[PDB]
């Protein structure tokens, strides 16, 4: 429910599905076995009308198919 | 050994700095010049 | 107008529901 | 001995203020040894305390400086090397041009070693003669001539520091983005003296007409 | 003792809540001052004890304390508009020896 | 579980992207945030120092401001519309009669693309740059859709004036970032499409708009020729009259072949 | 020995009264050491006040001893200094005693101001201005 | 003077945050746009004379919730300096 | 006589403090909240033994974002573990703003004040607790009518306290028009001290463990060179340092930062560093074989 | 289950909270508080962020007889998500002074709810240890190659801490000690230097008497322990190596730096000696003038 | 240097202006800066090559601004007693000035 900012999606870039022993990340990290070290899952960078960008592990209720790389 | 000796000489020079330096400081608080 | 919330643009430029 | 251990806890206190996070300003000018004016790169001017036994020789000229992100105070400094516009390209990379791949413009070839090559090897040549060394070099002409190429020839040849900036790397994007990046390139060059600055084009920066309407 | 206990006094100084630089456009003799804040808007706002409106005057840069933008002290350096003209131009002075002949 | 997944994402917080502007020490880095202003930050141990280079995108924390991880390159939202342009595709010979111009186009574009090596023997600067000009309706652009389809190389494409912003030098940054993307990409074809107002001259007895033209133009000159010289990323420039263009956009050695399609 | 500040705060005064009006180095040593060495502000403040009580009798030595403590800019230390001089020189005033209090009316911390004002009036209770020009 | 200013300062700052008077509404409100870029649908205290203020006036808004605290008559522009005399 | 309200000081057990910080920073900038479990004894002591967090919302604090259903389940969880006492209030964390109650927060507080009058609101700033100070301030609502009658002086009777005002601006508005702020003391036991002070397993592994001796040679090289530059600067200064007025000499012959002082700090750090390092080498070499 | 582990990182909160819960069940004298352990895992480093009590009864007659209230554990976990949806079971804490053999049978029960082998974190309430007052084990089942059957056994891992910065300053705020077991000046690290050597003595004693206990009181000849002991000797120096001669050359080097640094300090203070004399020298005139 | 004037070099430029940004409103304010920083010299050197249509426009658009300056100057010998602000104008030849100057 309201209120909540409305932003645009820079991109979907996506970090690997979490079943790995070695993080879950496309861009691999130092240290041996990770899962919730600084490994997080599917990633969306969104660009705001608060004039910045943020990398989040996004909600899995909504698909990276329901995310376009320019979707509001 | 040689380095050990030099250091002690330096330390004793500090001690001689200490006894001399603060001794006349005390005297100026004691005397009237205010 | 979204049929049943609205998308406003503030005068702050910042867009909200 | 207590006062000594109490020093360590006091200095410790001050170290937490020093440590990150920080924000980056620029030091303008002093008004005291414990007060200065700083412009943040959040595009705001603050009159700010100057922390104890931090530089006051370098600090007084314009220079990057560390400020606290919440408190807003001068809590650390940043050297004239760091907080670059972009690093040197004359001791890290080397240009793709020398004067074995320059052909003509022999008339300008006599002129470019006067200006560039002779002050790097010994700036004192001009001074002991008693002639002033020229200031900046303008290269001008109809596009294609090899002006830009010539800079590369003498920068690869002399083998002292170089800086590749342009006017689209001083360009405004945020507030106080723009004035700051100009200042940044000269402070870099001075630290790694001597150095050659090339700003590739000023046809966007200096314009014979300004509207000054906006 | 002096060395260690100024540091304790200095933590207050370092943990200031911000400042700003303003310039006084004009006073108003209601005991308040019109300040065109330099990065910011215009606010008419209360003076401190340290300064007063007859010691405050137009084209004098001030320091403000961001507790409410409370005018604190005069700022020693202020802008001169003539220096804007002459500096951005850049023009030395000469004597009559550089017209000689 | 579909709603359980929603809780674990919701209780996480965001992160703020930067890029490594400059090493200060070894445990402190200067980043330039995507919110704008530069900060001084520390690092998590998970990121290695020698994977921290300058121009590498990092996460920061948004309450501690510390790198947790390296992030892939950022990329424009706009250039994801541009790879979604190749529609209007047609066969190798899809403009009839101007077939002689297709052959002439591939000399510059496709022959060094597959093998740059046949030009090593020859010894010339790798063929880069094409200007297309004609009276409208001759498929300067229809040809571009054919040479995107047939080769099957990475393709972009630019709207006319939708890569012109309201910020001077922000409309430079965008076009700068599509060139970078195109150099990361193998054999990329870069079509500038109907450049006629985004290639104007000096004017500036006009409005403030013509200084947006001028800022954005200077960016092209450095890219084409500087320490970037393209040998696998290719420039194709389409214009409707080739004296709308400033003569550094009519300068060969950035535009080696200037092809007229009549 | 108690790890409780309140029990230590009373401990200072327990010295004050056991060894009241005899200048014993042991009583005085424990107070001086606790005062400097502790981090719980009540305890430190108490300890200096205890000094004046031990040394009621030798009230002449007090300003020389406790000038050290007033020098420290810790608030509670300064506050405890003020009362101790108050206590020692209450019946008979000393010039030096009064001076150590004078920059404690010019300290900006008000707790230090409260103590110092009371101490000064404790030393100068019915003293006139042709008897002490500082009155 | 003394008792009138008590309740004058009640509804006055600290900051007095200049606005630009875009349009009036006749219910004791106006839409101002500030120099600092957020709009406010301001009230009007109703001692400064409700309709004595017109578009292009510069308005004093309160440090908290914005009411038109008062109204400044005259705000010296350098553009009427040119016309106006100095000699 | 009526009921008189007077000073209190909110004692945040070591446990309670870590939980608020952990929960609050983690959830920032979204608002975080939770209830404070504890007990009131005395008339000057609010003792908060524990806190927990109540589920976050993207409506932040609200009177209906408190959520009593969740409170009730949680209370029974403490009841079965024998830890329930009395909920002594609520805390909430403002993100990077100061400690002051929002207008909405005043009405959240008005609800808990009905249920127990001694309830507090504890406003936390987590992004400001990464200084050398932790910034936390406490409020407790006072009757609007009482403030009219001049009963803010009533709240400081029978001690001088440690009275100080750490924050004004929105704070002093809300105090004036609603609340009486409380100062904060910390409780902890002698057991808990030992737990807190201990933070390394390498306590006994740090004077037998050593750093690479290439790194030490680099360090000695760096140190000696730095003091060599500062000495030339000092030498320029001490060509005079003999004219009237210290301040004139400091400007003219740079005693800006005092190269005497500057050299002392640098000398003393590397000198102390080398004595440990030699001592570590000599212990291990002789003792181990 | 993760069968890969390396270290256990512990938040400070965990330790303190188990001591609080311990006194409020009023446990002592072989009645020991046991609660659940919450945190991150599927990670070689076990990162323990929080802990909570469970309703638990320990019989002191038999510790193989115990009560665990299983139903409560599911309800509590749903409220853990309310706080933060990234906390799950990764073991269980023990509050006792040391490891019990009834702890292996207890560990079985938490396997059901963990995606990682379950952790035993002994939170002492007497705060022993010369490092942290926590010992750490994780239960592993393995073949033993000594001719003995497959055990499930608690194998030791290092203990470390990961503290949030926000929390850590609360530790400093609370703590009024100026720290003598952590780095500081020369004297402070001079204690730290002696402290480490005295730590080695205590640890070195325990091995000697364990070895005596094996061949007279007949404790298992455990090859894995003794193998690490063989490597202690092989990694131990021998007098007359040119590496240990280089140590002599390297001693000279840093001591000489101290020697020059000591001279540098002596110079600087002799400047202040002369200053103060110039201050006395002026103040003779001022006194004489008055 | 000898008169003790501020030497203000003006060039018909808008670069020195970045708070009025046209030379047609920067006469009165330009004048008033010279009066504050009296005594003063406005060296309006008209080059008449600024722009590329403004010297077929009116023979120099600098000469257009100069006419403003000089028209003020018709009363400047009495306002507060006696010119301090000399307008020292300069040009390449006196014949390439309009005869209204
Ligand atoms: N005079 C020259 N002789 C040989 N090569 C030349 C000459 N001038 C330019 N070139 C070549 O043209 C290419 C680009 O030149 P560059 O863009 O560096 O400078 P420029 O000719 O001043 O261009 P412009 O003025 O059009 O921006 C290079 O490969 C360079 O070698
Ligand atoms: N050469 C052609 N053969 C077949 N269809 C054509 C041709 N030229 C144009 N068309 C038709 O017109 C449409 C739009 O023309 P298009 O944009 O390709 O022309 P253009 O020459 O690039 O013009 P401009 O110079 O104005 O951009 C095509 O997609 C196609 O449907
Ligand atoms: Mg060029
Ligand atoms: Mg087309």
């Amino acid at each position: 429910q309201l209120p909540y900012l409305v932003a645009n999606v820079v991109e979907v870039m996506d970090m690997n599905e979490i079943e790995d022993k070695e993080n879950s990340e496309s861009t691999t990290q130092g240290g041996n076995v990770n899962l919730d070290n600084t490994a997080v899952g599917k990633a969306a960078v969104v660009k705001t009308s608060s004039r910045q960008t943020v990398f989040l592990p996004m909600v899995g209720l909504v698909d990276p198919d329901k995310l376009k790389p320019n979707d509001l | 050994q040689v380095f050990d000796e030099r250091i002690k000489f330096a330390n004793q020079l500090h001690d001689e700095y200490l006894v001399s330096m603060r001794y006349p400081e005390d005297k100026k608080t004691q005397q009237n010049e205010k | 107008i979204i049929k049943g919330k609205y998308v406003i643009n503030l005068k702050q430029i910042a867009k909200f529901v | 001995r207590h006062l000594k251990r109490e020093l360590k806890r006091a200095q410790e206190e001050v170290k937490r203020i020093q440590s990150v996070p920080l924000v980056i300003g620029q030091f303008l000018e002093p008004i005291d040894q414990n007060t200065g004016i700083v412009s943040s790169t959040t595009g705001m001017s603050y009159v700010v305390r100057i922390l104890s036994t931090l530089d006051r020789e370098l600090l007084k000229p314009s220079m990057s400086v560390a400020l606290h992100r919440h408190s807003n105070a001068l809590v650390d400094i940043l050297p004239p090397d760091s907080d670059s516009s972009i690093s040197v390209m004359g001791e890290n990379e080397k240009p793709d041009v020398t004067y074995a791949d320059v052909g003509g413009l022999d008339m300008q070839k006599q002129e470019i070693r006067e200006a560039v090559e002779l002050p790097l090897v010994q700036a004192d040549l001009y001074e002991q003669i008693g002639i002033d060394p020229p200031r900046g070099v303008l290269l001008y002409g109809p596009p294609g001539t090899g002006k830009t190429m010539l800079v590369k020839a003498v920068a690869n040849s002399t083998k002292a520091a170089f800086i590749r900036v342009n006017g689209s790397e001083f360009v405004h994007k945020y507030l106080g983005e723009g004035p700051r990046m100009v200042r940044d390139v000269f402070r870099l060059a001075r630290e790694n003296a001597p150095s050659i600055i090339f700003i590739d084009e000023v046809d966007s920066i200096a314009t014979k007409r300004f509207d000054a309407q906006t | 003792n002096d060395k260690v206990r100024f540091i304790k006094d200095e933590l207050r100084l370092l943990q200031e809540p911000g400042s700003y630089v303003g310039e006084v456009i004009k006073i108003v003799s209601d005991k308040k001052v019109l300040v065109k804040v330099q990065p910011e808007g215009k606010y008419i706002v209360d003076v401190a004890k340290d300064i007063n409106v007859k010691d405050l005057k137009a084209s004098q840069r001030v320091c403000l304390r961001s507790d409410s933008y409370m005018l604190h002290k005069v700022l020693e350096n202020k802008a001169d508009p003539l220096v804007s003209l002459m500096m951005v131009e850049k023009v030395p002075d000469s004597t009559y020896d550089m017209v000689g002949g | 579980d579909k709603t359980e997944n929603d809780i674990k994402a919701l209780q996480s917080i965001g992160q703020l992207i930067g890029e490594v502007m400059k090493e200060l020490s070894e445990e402190k880095y200067i980043v330039k945030a995507s919110s704008g202003p530069r900060y001084i930050v520390g690092v998590r141990n998970s990121v290695d120092r020698s994977k921290l280079k300058k121009g590498v995108r990092v996460t920061l924390d948004i309450t501690t401001l510390t790198i947790m991880r390296i992030l892939p390159r950022e990329t424009d939202p706009l250039v994801y519309n541009m790879t979604s342009f190749e529609q209007g595709e047609i066969t190798f010979d899809g403009i009839g009669g101007l077939t002689e111009q297709i052959r002439e186009l591939r000399e510059v574009i496709e022959l060094p693309l597959k093998n740059p090596e046949i030009f090593q023997r020859v010894g010339i600067k790798p063929p880069k740059g094409v200007l297309l000009y004609g009276p409208p309706g001759t498929g300067k652009t229809l040809l571009a859709k054919a040479v995107a389809a047939t080769i099957g190389a990475n393709f972009i494409f630019s709207p006319a004036s939708g890569i012109v912003d309201k910020y001077i030098g922000e409309s430079a940054r965008i076009i700068r970032e599509m060139f970078a993307y195109a150099k990361e990409h193998e054999p990329c074809i870069i079509f500038m499409d109907e450049v006629d107002a985004i290639g104007g001259r000096r004017f500036s007895e006009g409005t403030s708009a013509d200084r947006e033209i001028q800022r954005t133009l200077m960016e092209l000159l450095t890219q084409m020729d500087g320490f970037d010289n393209l040998g696998q990323t290719k420039i194709i420039m389409a214009t409707n009259r080739p004296d709308t263009l400033d003569p550094a956009l009519l300068r060969p050695g950035r535009l080696d072949r200037k092809v007229e399609i009549p | 020995a108690s790890d409780e500040s309140l029990l230590r705060y009373g401990g200072a005064f327990t010295i004050a009264l056991a060894y009241a009006g005899t200048g014993n180095n042991s009583a005085v040593k424990r107070l001086l050491h606790v005062a400097v060495s502790d981090s719980n502000d009540d305890v430190r403040r108490a300890a200096v006040i205890a000094l004046g009580f031990v040394l009621l009798r030798d009230y002449t030595t007090v300003p020389r001893i406790v000038q050290l403590l007033s020098k420290s800019h810790n608030a509670h230390v300064r506050c405890g200094t003020a009362f101790a001089l108050g206590i020692a020189c209450a019946g008979k005033g000393l010039q030096s005693a009064i001076d150590v209090l004078d920059p404690l009316t010019k300290d900006p911390v008000d707790f230090v101001r409260q103590a110092a004002m009371i101490a000064l009036s404790m030393i100068l209770i019915q003293q006139t201005e042709k008897l002490n020009p500082q009155v | 003077q003394e008792e009138e200013k008590k309740q004058l300062e009640e509804i006055r700052g600290n900051p007095l945050s200049i606005g630009t008077l875009e349009e009036i509404i006749d219910d004791d409100h106006a839409i101002v746009t500030s120099p600092t870029m957020p709009d406010y649908y301001v009230s009007i205290l109703s001692f400064v004379d409700k309709e004595l203020l017109e578009p292009g006036c510069s308005v004093l808004l309160h440090h908290k919730t914005m009411s038109i605290v008062g109204v400044l008559q005259d705000d010296a522009d350098p553009m009427v300096s040119v016309m106006k005399m100095d000699k | 006589t009526g009921r008189d309200d007077t000073k209190e000081t909110v004692y945040i057990s070591s446990i309670a403090l870590l939980k608020m910080l952990k929960h609050g920073r983690a959830g920032v900038p979204m608002e975080v909240m939770g209830l404070m479990l504890g007990e009131f004894v005395d008339d000057y002591t609010v003792n908060v033994v524990d806190v927990f967090a109540m589920p976050q919302s993207g409506t932040g604090v609200s009177v209906e974002a408190v959520d009593d259903v969740f409170q009730a389940k949680m209370m029974d969880m403490l009841k079965q573990t024998g830890r329930d006492q009395m909920v002594v209030g609520w805390y909430h964390s403002h993100p990077g703003f100061g400690c002051w109650l929002s207008s909405v927060d005043v009405n959240t507080q008005k609800s808990f004040e009905q249920l127990n009058s001694r309830a507090v609101a504890v406003v936390v700033d987590p992004i400001q607790s990464v200084k050398g100070k932790v910034v936390i301030d406490a409020f407790r609502l006072i009757d609007t009518g009482a403030l009219i009658n001049n009963l803010e002086p009533r709240q400081t009777t029978s001690n001088t306290g440690l009275l100080n005002k750490a924050n004004i601006q929105a704070l002093i508005h809300g105090l004036n028009r609603h609340y009486y702020s409380l100062n904060i003391d910390y409780h902890k036991t002698a057991k808990e001290t030992k737990m807190l002070m201990n933070l390394h397993k390498e306590q006994w592994q740090s004077g037998l463990k050593m750093y690479d001796y290439e790194e030490k040679e680099e360090s000695n090289l760096a140190a000696t060179k730095s003091m060599v530059k500062i000495a030339e600067q000092y030498s320029k200064r001490i060509e005079e340092e003999k004219e009237l007025t210290e301040e004139e000499l400091k400007t003219r012959y740079v005693g800006r930062q005092d190269p005497k002082k500057h050299l002392s700090e640098t000398a003393d750090e590397t000198l102390e560093n080398n004595i440990v390092s030699v001592l570590t080498a000599g212990v291990n070499s002789v003792a181990i074989k | 289950m993760s069968l890969q582990h390396e270290k256990v990182t512990i938040a400070p909160l965990v330790l303190l909270s188990a001591l609080d819960h311990y006194e409020r069940t009023q446990t002592k004298e072989n009645k020991r508080c046991v609660g659940v352990i919450l945190g991150d895992a599927n990670s070689s480093t076990i990162r323990v962020t929080n802990s909570f009590a469970l309703p638990f009864e320990e019989d002191e007659k038999n510790s193989d007889v115990w009560f665990l209230d299983h139903n409560y554990i599911e309800n509590m976990n749903e409220m853990c998500k309310k706080i933060n949806a990234k906390e799950k079971l990764i073991g269980w804490y023990h509050s006792g002074p040391k490891l019990r053999a009834s702890d292996l049978k207890i560990n079985e029960l938490f396997k059901k709810y963990t995606q990682n082998n379950p952790l035993l974190l002994i939170v002492d309430v007497k705060q022993q240890g010369v490092g942290l007052p926590t010992d750490a084990y994780v239960a592993i089942e393995q073949v033993k190659d000594d001719g003995t059957s497959t055990e499930k056994t608690f194998l030791h891992l290092p203990c470390t801490i990961e503290a949030e910065e926000a929390e850590e300053i609360g530790v400093e705020h609370l703590l009024r000690d100026v720290r003598d077991q952590a780095a500081g000046g020369l004297s402070i690290r001079l204690t730290n230097q002696l402290k480490s050597l005295k730590g080695l003595q205590s640890k070195l004693k325990d091995v000697v008497e364990y070895l005596d206990k094996v061949i007279n009181k007949e404790l298992p000849i455990n090859h894995t322990i003794l193998g690490k002991l063989q490597d202690v000797f092989n990694l131990l120096p021998n007098l007359g190596t040119p590496d240990d001669d280089e140590i002599d050359v390297e001693n000279h080097d840093r001591i000489n730096i101290s020697n020059n640094l000591q001279k540098a300090l002596t110079v600087k203070t002799n400047d202040e000696l002369m200053v103060i004399y110039i201050s006395n020298l002026v103040r003779s005139i001022i006194a004489f003038d008055d | 240097h000898h008169t003790d004037c501020k030497f203000i070099r003006v060039s018909g430029a808008e670069l020195v202006q970045k708070y009025i940004g046209e030379g047609s409103r920067m006469v009165r304010e330009l004048f008033v800066m010279a009066r504050e920083h009296a005594p003063s010299i406005i060296f309006m050197d008209e080059i008449d090559s600024i722009g590329s249509t403004r010297v077929e426009g009116s023979g120099g658009g600098d000469s257009e601004v100069q006419r403003t300056m000089l028209e003020l100057l018709n009363q400047l010998d009495g306002f507060e007693t006696s010119k301090n602000i000399k307008i020292i104008m300069a040009t390449n030849r006196l014949d390439i000035l309009d005869p209204a100057l």
